[PDB]
């Protein structure tokens, strides 16, 4: 019947009580299953780990108070749990874990699969310094237009072709598509690069397992150098 | 939705229902209205638009930029006023905060107290009511620094209840003196401490006490004797409730090291009559109390 | 060190804040310490034989 | 006896997987293949009155269940282990398992062991005050003093002896200081006091957060912030208090600002390792806060309320003592709790 007034957490006299409170709370649990084996995929590098970030972990774990030391700790014990095999893993776990998972997942995705159109046609656009690239990349045997042009015709130095046919030497597949390329503004080199690069953008639609190896060879980056006013 | 007119004309003014009845046969009941995720038109609320705000809503007769009168048929001709007092309560104070309708009411004795209670739990009442605050030195020191000489206030004051428990406290400010009393005076509280004292009016004996560099011989006194002491011990005395002293200061008789020495003497160099028999297992008899009794 | 005494008697000091009234309430360790009293005397103590041999 | 049972679910959980992999697979198809053929036979097909029962039958069972329905609202072990087929060997999960199953019973066939020190029950299964005796203190090492070169003299009366060139403390007296520092502990949780556990050493987290659990209090392991106590409006009133009833359940009053500012101060403080918290016990003593500690032969014994003689470098001294003084505690706590019950 008689009432007292107590502090809340038992770690209420430390630093932090609120991050040393939530420590205890994964430590209970990593105790708990202590036996229960982990992850055979975290060698195949399993891409998931939406942590909350350190400013928001800073609103339940003391603001102020909460040291980047502290944050780090909370994520080797997430992590930790997180990566137990997914068939052995219960609900406690889950449910704890909850809590710090990046709230973005309320919303969705911004990317639709991208598939060839009713003609078989990859389109992608590309872009180099001021000049722009819209190819169309059909299976073929070969033939090249620019502008509605010849190869030799449009592009006369042939660093500039060799650009060109850089991402479908890397796939060897040279001979293996016709390619339709639209292009404007700048001047040869960056018209071709970005012709390179739209269609490196492009032939991902046809294998999407090459992607590692057109990224490797880099000619899926958008080269950013521009024209810098001095100052 | 579309809505019979005897149902809008229940919740609308009449002279809204003709656009009511002109905007469901222009607006299929099949719209599918889509939501502008570029342009806000309407507010983040619900508002059927119906009443005119007197704040939120701009004022009839006010001229501005959207003003519908003519310039020659507005009705405002008084502007000592504000036009638009705020809405609601007719305030924006903060959650937390208070309005500064009254200023200057407050009691220093009120502010230590309610600082105290919360910061060590001491009752306030026993601050505000019990205890009595005497400054016993106020100074002014000073720093010599690069920029130039720091001055500041110095306070000492001692607190009691003239019931046996006294204290002594310290201040420092760079600002003014007042808060440097404040300062002490809450300083003195949190060092409260009890003396024993001999019949609740003088000491027990003689003390011989040396603090620092000051020599303190304090004599107990009969009934009535008052106190015939140091300046500074008299007013320690006051506030502890000592009433029958004397005593003499040798070699420094600096104020602050007599008045911490003071306290000290009554605390550390004092043992009571019950003490000194528990000690010795021996009966202490006061024979001028014995004399007088049944 | 000196021999500390403001540890060992937190009990009559404590009592004097009750007594006089600047402590309102007494605190829940004020009875369990008073019925058992911290031992004070911190004196060195003389032997006369060694337990071993 | 009763296998069947659970074989009854596990056909039907085969047949879930076979009817789930082929609705896969007609996914895959181009709906070209099927779709006019499928048409074309019900054009070449005439509904009779059974067929249409179904008709209507799955139209309202698919628009209750799975249009007009809520989406959402306003075995158990292990529920999500995918078993291999009969005929494929055991996977790694069910290995795991296979050997959980083997531990429970087998692993522990032979022999029973006795007499032989556990690390772990010391903080799970204290022994009562009443029941330690001079060997079990002996036995967690609690009488290895420190260095005699370290001696701090203060100690003197404490100490049974030198021996391999550190000083023994006298277990006799620590027996007798650590009862009546037990029943502080056990009077103050009978009474609702708040007790904080103190040590700063490594290791002893593990220790200090049972001890508060068991006993309803606080701890802090990894540092003291000097000012807790005195300077506690400017450390701890950001903090979250609450409101317990007799029974230490949260009464769920909300707080007003007022009482969510006032200093919280601990009714009884214990400290694992003093030499490392003078900064604790002056506080300590300046808020009038009894205090308990393990005073080694270099400790100062009058910084504290109720000293504890004993070995405060080892782990398991300081969690054997540590655990009697939490059991105590907990009786306390026990006995607060049994008599608002009856
Ligand atoms: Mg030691």
């Amino acid at each position: 019947l008689p009432r007292r007034i107590v502090p809340k957490l038992a770690t209420f006299y430390s630093a932090n009580p609120n991050h040393e409170d939530r420590i205890n709370r994964l430590e209970r649990l990593l105790r708990k299953y202590i036996k229960l084996p982990s992850q055979n995929n975290n060698e195949a590098q399993q891409t998931k780990a939406p942590w909350i970030s350190f400013d928001e972990y800073a609103l339940i774990g003391g603001g102020t108070k909460l040291k980047p030391t502290q944050y780090t700790q909370l994520l080797y014990m997430l992590n930790k749990l997180h990566n137990i095999d997914p068939q052995l893993t219960n609900d406690e776990i889950t449910s704890e874990l909850s809590q710090y998972y990046k709230k973005s997942s309320m919303l969705s995705n911004n990317i639709k699969i991208k598939t060839l159109d009713e003609f078989g046609r990859s389109i992608a656009v590309g872009k180099r310094k001021s000049s722009t690239a819209k190819v169309f990349v059909v299976r073929g045997t070969g033939e090249i237009l620019v502008n509605g042009r010849q190869l030799n015709d449009y592009f006369l130095k042939m660093k500039d072709r060799e650009s060109i046919m850089y991402p479908l030497q890397v796939i060897e597949s040279v001979g293996k598509y016709n390619i339709f390329a639209t292009t404007s503004g700048g001047g040869p080199t960056g018209q071709a690069e970005s012709i390179m690069h739209a269609i490196a953008k492009a032939l991902v639609v046809f294998n999407p397992l090459l992607k590692s190896r057109l990224h490797k060879a880099g000619v899926l980056t958008r080269d950013y150098r521009h024209v810098e006013r001095k100052k | 939705q579309h809505y019979d007119e005897s149902l809008l004309s229940r919740y609308y003014p009449e002279s809204l229902l003709k656009s009511i009845k002109l905007a469901q046969q222009t607006i299929p009941e099949d719209t599918k209205f889509r939501v502008s995720r570029n342009v806000e038109f309407a507010p983040p609320y619900l508002d059927d638009f119906t009443k005119i705000h007197p704040f939120w809503d701009y004022k009839p007769g006010m001229p501005h930029l959207h003003a519908q009168e003519e310039n020659n048929n507005f009705s405002i001709f008084r502007w000592d006023q504000v036009q638009q007092p705020l809405p609601g309560e007719g305030n924006i104070l903060p959650p937390g905060v208070s309005l500064p309708n009254d200023g200057g009411r407050k009691s220093k004795s009120a502010d230590v107290a309610a600082g105290l209670h919360k910061q060590t739990g001491v009752d306030p009442d026993y601050i505000t009511r019990k205890l009595t605050m005497k400054p016993l030195v106020m100074k002014r020191v000073s720093n010599q620094t690069g920029k130039g000489k720091i001055a500041s206030f110095y306070a000492l004051v001692v607190v009691g209840d003239k019931n046996g428990m006294v204290g002594l406290g310290e201040g420092k400010s760079r600002e003014e003196m007042s808060k440097a009393i404040f300062k002490a005076h809450w300083d003195a509280v949190r060092n409260l401490k009890e003396i024993p004292r001999y019949e609740n009016r003088t000491i027990y004996g003689d003390i011989d006490f040396r603090y620092h560099g000051v020599k303190l011989h304090l004599r107990s006194a009969k009934p009535g004797f008052g106190l015939r002491v140091n300046h500074v011990i008299f007013e320690i005395c006051e506030c502890a409730g000592i009433k029958d002293l004397s005593g003499k200061v040798y070699k420094s008789r600096n104020d602050m090291n007599i008045a911490k020495g003071t306290i000290e003497a009554f605390t550390k160099a004092q043992k009571t009559l019950d003490e000194v028999a528990l000690g010795r297992g021996k009966k202490l008899v006061d024979v001028r109390k014995v004399y007088y009794s049944s | 060190m000196k021999i500390q005494t403001n540890a060992v008697n937190v009990l009559q000091r404590t009592s004097a804040y009750l007594k006089s009234g600047l402590l309102k309430e007494t605190p829940a360790w004020y009875n369990v310490v008073a019925s058992i009293p911290p031992s004070t005397k911190f004196t060195r103590e003389p032997r006369f034989k060694n337990p071993s041999n | 006896p009763n296998n069947n049972d659970e074989v009854m679910l596990l056909q039907q959980k085969l047949l879930y997987d076979e009817i789930r992999s082929e609705l896969k697979s007609l996914s895959q198809v181009p709906e070209d293949e099927i779709l006019p053929e499928l048409k074309k036979s019900l054009e070449q097909d005439k509904l009779s009155d059974k067929e249409q029962q179904l008709e209507a039958e799955l139209s309202d069972f698919f628009r209750n269940y799975a249009l007009l329905n809520k989406l959402f609202d306003s075995t158990k072990p292990y529920p999500n282990l995918i078993p291999s087929a009969n005929d494929k060997p055991y996977s790694s999960q069910e290995l795991f398992l296979r050997q959980l199953n083997h531990s429970m019973r087998t692993a522990k066939l032979g022999a029973t062991i006795s007499k032989v020190y556990y690390p772990h029950k010391d903080i799970f299964y204290p022994p009562l005050p009443e029941n330690i005796t001079v060997e079990s203190l002996m036995s967690a090492g609690v009488h290895l003093g420190q260095s005699t070169s370290l001696w701090r003299s203060s100690t003197q009366s404490y100490i049974y002896g030198e021996y391999k060139g550190i000083h023994i403390i006298d277990l006799n007296q620590t027996l007798s200081y650590l009862k009546r520092a037990a029943k502080v502990v056990e009077g103050v949780s009978e009474s609702g006091g708040i007790i904080l556990f103190l040590g700063t050493r490594q290791g002893q987290k593990r220790g200090l957060e049972e001890a508060a659990k068991k006993t309803h209090g606080y701890y802090v392991s990894t540092r003291w912030i000097p000012g807790t106590l005195t300077n506690s409006t400017e450390i701890s009133g950001i903090w979250e208090k609450q409101e317990i009833d007799s029974n230490d359940n949260p009464t769920e009053r909300a707080l007003s600002p007022n009482e969510t500012s006032k200093q919280v101060k601990p009714d009884l403080l214990v400290v694992l390792n003093p030499t490392e918290n003078r900064n604790a016990l002056l506080e300590a003593i300046k808020s009038r806060v009894p205090t308990i500690a393990i005073i080694d032969t270099d400790s100062e014994p009058s910084l504290v309320t109720y000293p504890i003689p004993g070995n405060d470098d080892s782990l398991r001294s300081v969690n054997f003592l540590l655990g009697v003084l939490a059991r105590a505690g907990q009786r306390g706590l026990q006995n607060r709790l049994a008599r608002n019950n009856e």
